[PDB]
């Protein structure tokens, strides 16, 4: 081996391999997507996050991740026993709540509705917190059967 | 011809003698020229199985050289009495 | 007292009981729900549990006995049967 | 049982000792009695144990790291040493140092002659061994020949049991730092026994015990005895002891 | 001596392989200095330096543990005449009888090896392979230690008929003659079977009886003596006792073989 390429390999010894994709954003866009129209789903998501940034002036991806982590319930009662949820399931529940809230708004464009819903959630104004609280309350009530 | 190596082109006492010499090292000439077989009992036995009755032929034979050597043999075959008697002859020579 | 058995057709346990280790995720979840029942929902007094729960259930929500083999292998040796 | 080995030409050894070093009653004291005494003690200290199946070299390697077996180690060391020494002073089984030995002397002792290194060995034995001990010329894994002086029954093979420093009297900060480094290196080993690798092997061995020189030389005059030993080595053995 | 080794340069130290050869040179010359070891048992020497049958004493049979019989609760009473007494909950085997039977069996082995017969050493317990292999190799014999296929004698055509066979001269020198398929297919029956664990080898004993092969076996306190031609009362559970008796028989066979070769060279 040459010395320049040995140096390159030494430099990359420490560096971690960059991620191919953001798994959470990939999950959300795949949940938006229908009929394999991925580009349209990605456009909707990125436009909504653009509105979130423009109204909050913060990293919209971080705001979305904080929103999903806070809004999603940690466990849920199923047929009646509480069961823990993994990250993907939590994101699915939270995203469904977010979309339901966003589709109560006025804009014709889904990106605008979703973006301003995500802006309101990023500012701690969302009705889905009540849904999370009810799910958690049922889980507490049924903790005895775990 | 295309004869495979180890194959030959195309009586019972001779085959018994050859097989038993190969299997036990007894003398074929003695078996063929000094033993006399006499079947003693020849029966059809049967076993009940889920697919019907399976019949077998049973042969008890005695062999000897009329000089103080004697042996009894039993043989059993689901196909032919020739085969059961052959196996009985084999067994009798083995039990001398 | 010693109760020797007769010659058995086998030496086998019908339903051997095994070491079912409890799932850590369910224990963490039970502790967190107890904490919320006592100290209130979304209490800061066990956020650590929440963190730990989140860390353990993140990828997966949920995070055999050999007695018969050895019994069959050793029965003839140890049964104390008299010699043939 | 451990038995004293039979030496070549034992009758001549019992009749006239070793010419130029020992009389008959000196060699009898150092070998036919001391080696018997040591082998009897080793037998009594190892009989009915695993160590009875091992040669003294293997015994001293096995017991070198165990503090409570030190007495066995001592015996197993002295026995071994006492046969390394006797073997290389026996008349025969005119020998001269090999070219390889002198080459390694020139590559180790600052390009010095063999006689100069002999004088250095006399000096080293005179000073650093008060009382009982052993003098060695040893080869390390670096192909380097150096002089090693052990007190009592230290071994040349395993450096934590060289016993090259007398801690009864004062020591220099250099010696204390050497001991500290060796202690740290011993602690560096991962093996649960706490042993270390040491490829040092003895090339020349001289017995500085009173059993060797006292009868024939006197309380003093051990320098004369060591000089007689080094001037009259069996160089066939010493040359065979160096890896070719 | 040691090809494909590249020495090091005098400037640089010894390498790992050079250190290995250096300490080998030390080991063969000076490592054994200081004392010679006497009257100490070395397990390998029972296999490579077994004594002659005439030199065996009761003391050496006892030091090997041949006298230690089975638990008194597992006694097979047909072995009553072999027993010396009971001590510590086990039966002690009478080693005078063991010595007499062992000399008889050793002479049988020697006579069969001297006649050019086939000798088979059967032992299927854990660590018996080394002794069996060495006994076979010094008697020019054969051994099995893995498993005795039932029918190996009474069904030899179906089992051993495929394996190869060889013509040899009086000096046991391969002739390299071509055998006929008929010759290759024949049974080749052992002339002597010696079994180290007869209790777990009833199949072999019964086959030897049917195939009419004389047999030797180590008979412990729970074993049937009448199932073998030449019993040897002794402990069949200890590898030391088993290897002692096996080495004795193997040396007797070796002496028979040496006598055969001697007269065939005269
Ligand atoms: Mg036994």
């Amino acid at each position: 081996p040459t010395a320049e390429q040995l140096a390159q390999w030494e430099a990359l010894k420490s560096v971690p391999i960059p991620p191919r994709k953001n798994a959470t954003l990939d999950h959300i866009t795949n949940m938006i997507m229908r009929h394999g129209k991925k580009e349209k789903a990605q456009t909707i998501l990125s436009r909504a996050l653009y509105l979130v940034y423009c109204q909050t002036r913060q990293d919209p991806i971080q705001a979305l991740e904080k929103s999903l982590d806070e809004l999603a319930p940690l466990m849920m009662t199923k047929t009646v026993i509480p069961v823990p949820l993994n990250k993907r399931q939590r994101n699915r529940i939270a995203w469904n709540w977010i979309v339901q809230s966003a589709n109560q708004r006025v804009s014709s464009d889904f990106a605008v509705r979703l973006g301003e819903e995500l802006t309101a959630i990023a500012k701690g104004t969302s009705s889905a917190f009540e849904k999370r609280d009810q799910i958690h309350k049922t889980a507490i009530a049924h903790r005895a059967y775990i | 011809n295309i004869l495979p190596p180890g194959v030959s082109l195309p009586s019972k006492s001779a085959d018994v003698a050859a097989g038993l010499h190969k299997q036990t090292g007894v003398d074929p000439d003695y078996i063929t020229r000094k033993l006399t077989m006499k079947p003693l009992v020849m029966k059809r036995v049967s076993n009940q199985t889920g697919k019907g009755k399976i019949a077998s032929f049973y042969a008890l034979v005695v062999v000897g050289d009329k000089n103080g050597m004697v042996g009894l043999g039993e043989g059993k075959s689901r196909e032919e009495m020739s085969k059961a008697i052959f196996k009985a002859h084999w067994d009798a020579v083995r039990n001398l | 007292p010693v109760y020797r058995l007769p010659p058995l057709p086998r030496l086998k346990v019908k339903k051997p009981i095994i070491r079912q280790e409890a799932n850590k995720c369910l224990v963490l979840m039970s502790n967190l729900l107890q904490c919320w029942s006592s100290y209130g929902h979304m209490s800061p007094k066990c956020a650590g549990l929440v963190t730990e729960l989140k860390s353990c259930t993140s990828e997966s929500a949920l995070g055999k006995s050999n007695i018969n083999y050895h019994a069959a292998r050793l029965y003839d040796r140890i049964n104390g049967k008299p010699h043939d | 049982i451990h038995v004293v080995p039979k030496l070549p030409n034992s009758k001549a050894l019992l009749q006239n000792g070793v010419p130029n070093i020992l009389s008959s009653s000196g060699f009898k004291t150092v070998w036919f009695d001391y080696q018997r005494y040591l082998c009897d003690k080793l037998t009594l200290a190892t009989a009915g144990q695993s160590l009875e199946s091992y040669y003294p070299f293997h015994i001293l390697l096995k017991t070198a790291g165990n503090p409570l077996q030190s007495n066995i180690f001592n015996l197993a060391s002295s026995i071994h040493n006492n046969h390394l020494f006797v073997e290389n002073i026996l008349p025969s089984a005119k020998t001269e140092p090999s070219r390889l030995f002198l080459s390694k002397i020139k590559d180790s002792f600052n390009g010095s002659d063999w006689e100069v290194v002999k004088e250095e060995m006399i000096y080293r034995a005179e000073n650093e061994v008060l009382g009982q001990g052993w003098l060695f010329l040893v080869e390390n894994n670096e192909k380097k020949l150096f002089i090693l002086t052990s007190n009592n029954n230290g071994t040349p093979y395993y450096f934590p049991r060289n016993q090259s420093f007398d801690l009864n009297s004062a020591i220099s900060i250099d010696e204390f730092a050497t001991l500290k480094q060796m202690k740290e290196l011993i602690g560096k080993s991962t093996k649960l026994n706490g042993k270390v690798q040491d490829w040092t092997m003895p090339i020349i061995c001289v017995n500085l015990w009173d059993h060797a020189y006292l009868h024939d030389y006197g309380v003093g005059n051990r320098s004369k005895y060591v000089k007689n030993v080094l001037d009259n080595l069996n160089w066939s053995v010493v040359n065979n002891r160096i890896f070719s | 001596p040691y090809p494909n080794l590249i020495p090091s340069a005098n400037d640089k130290p010894y390498s790992s392989q050079e250190l290995f050869l250096r300490q080998l040179n030390h080991s063969m010359r000076t490592a054994k200095l200081g004392a010679t070891i006497s009257k100490v048992y070395y397990p390998h020497k029972d296999i490579f330096y077994p004594p002659l049958p005439e030199n065996i004493t009761v003391e050496s049979l006892m030091s090997a543990g041949v006298h230690l019989g089975q638990s008194t609760s597992l006694w097979r009473s047909s072995t009553q005449s072999y027993i010396y007494g009971e001590y510590k909950g086990i039966h002690i085997i009478d080693l005078n009888q063991t010595l007499s039977y062992l000399k008889r069996a050793a002479k049988v082995v020697e006579g069969v090896s001297e006649s050019g017969g086939i000798i088979l050493f059967l032992g299927t317990r854990q660590g018996q392979k080394r002794g069996l292999e060495e006994a076979a190799k010094k008697t020019h014999g054969y051994y099995v230690s893995t498993r005795w296929i039932p029918g190996t004698l009474t069904n030899s055509t179906e089992i051993s008929g495929i394996w190869e066979k060889q013509e040899i001269d009086s000096n046991d020198n391969p002739t390299e003659r071509a055998l006929s398929p008929n010759e290759t297919s024949k049974q080749v029956k052992p002339d002597l079977l010696v079994v180290l664990n007869p209790t777990e080898n009833r199949n072999a004993l019964l086959e030897a009886i049917k195939s009419r092969v004389p047999t030797i076996a180590i008979i412990d306190t729970d074993s049937e003596p009448s199932l073998v031609t030449y019993p040897i009362p002794g402990n069949d559970d200890s590898l030391r006792s088993v290897n002692f008796l096996l080495g004795v028989l193997a040396r007797a066979g070796q002496r028979g073989l040496q006598n055969r070769l001697a007269r065939n060279n005269e």
